[PDB]
C-alpha cells in the first residue's frame, strides 16, 4: 500500500441537497500509484466511493 | 554544450580549444587530441602505465607483472598472465563472459546463476499487469475503459480480447 | 609522490605475543595512486612491512 504524507482537503461548492452536493478535493504526496480505501469517520458526511 | 567551431572534440565528447592539440600534454580523458600514434603519446604520465584502454587506473610499470594483482581487473597480471574481460559483457563467478543481454533472462549462461542471483525481476506484482511502456499497475485496472497506462495498453485492445 | 591529507588511525585487534599480534587500519583521501614508506617513531610497537 503506498505511503501518503501531508494529506489536505478542501471543498470546493458544497449544497445540503438529498443527492450528492458536495466535491471535495484532496492534495498528498506520495511514492507509487496504487489503491486507498477512502472513509469518513463520521454520520454527518456520507461519501459516495 | 556543443563544442565551439574554434574548439577540437575528445572521443568522449570533451572540448578543448584547437591549440591543444598534439602539442604532447594529455588533455583529452582519452587523449584524442594527441593520439599516440603520430602525434603524441596521451593516456597518463610517461613512466606510467593504464589499467588498459577502458581502466582509468594508471599505476607505475614497475607493477606491470610485479606478482600482484595491481589493477583492478587483473590486467597488470595480463601477457604473463590471464583474464580480461568487455564493458558489453558480464562476468560470471566462474569468470566466463556472456552478453549482457543474457543477464536476468531466465536462463542460466553463467552454468551457475550467477547472472541470475540479485535480479529484481523486469516484470511487477503478481497482483500487476505490465504496461508496455514498463509501467506497473496493478490487474484490476485492466479493461477499465480508463487508460491509466501511458500508452493505453491496459486499455489495448489484444490484452482484452475485445 | 601521492599526496596525503586526512589520515586516521585505528587498531582492530592486539595482543603483545612475540611474533606479531596487532592490526591497524589506516583511512585517508588521496588524489593519485602510488607507494607510500609506513613507519612507526616510537620502539614501544615495530612494524612489519
Amino acid at each position: 500500500a503506498p505511503t501518503i504524507i501531508d494529506l489536505t482537503c478542501t471543498v470546493a461548492t458544497c449544497t445540503h441537497s438529498s443527492d450528492f452536493g458536495g466535491v471535495l478535493t484532496l492534495t498528498y504526496k506520495t511514492d507509487k500509484n496504487g489503491d486507498c480505501s477512502v472513509h469518513s469517520h463520521s454520520n454527518v458526511a456520507t461519501l459516495q466511493e | 554544450k556543443t563544442c565551439a567551431e574554434s574548439d577540437f572534440v575528445c572521443n568522449n565528447g570533451q572540448c578543448v580549444p584547437s591549440r591543444w592539440k598534439c602539442d604532447g600534454d594529455p588533455d583529452c580523458e582519452d587523449g584524442s587530441d594527441e593520439s599516440p600514434e603520430q602525434c603524441h603519446m596521451r593516456t597518463c604520465r610517461i613512466h606510467e602505465i593504464s589499467c588498459g584502454a577502458h581502466s582509468t587506473q594508471c599505476i607505475p610499470v614497475s607493477w606491470r607483472c610485479d606478482g600482484e594483482n595491481d589493477c583492478d581487473s587483473g590486467e597488470d597480471e595480463e601477457n604473463c598472465g590471464n583474464i580480461t574481460c568487455s564493458p558489453d559483457e558480464f562476468t560470471c563467478s566462474s569468470g566466463r563472459c556472456i552478453s549482457r543481454n543474457f543477464v536476468c533472462n531466465g536462463q542460466d549462461d553463467c552454468s551457475d546463476g550467477s547472472d541470475e542471483l540479485d535480479c529484481a525481476p523486469p516484470t511487477c506484482g503478481a497482483h500487476e499487469f505490465q504496461c508496455s511502456t514498463s509501467s506497473c499497475i496493478p490487474i484490476s485496472w485492466v479493461c477499465d475503459d480508463d487508460a491509466d497506462c501511458s500508452d493505453q495498453s491496459d486499455e489495448s485492445l489484444e490484452q482484452c480480447g475485445r
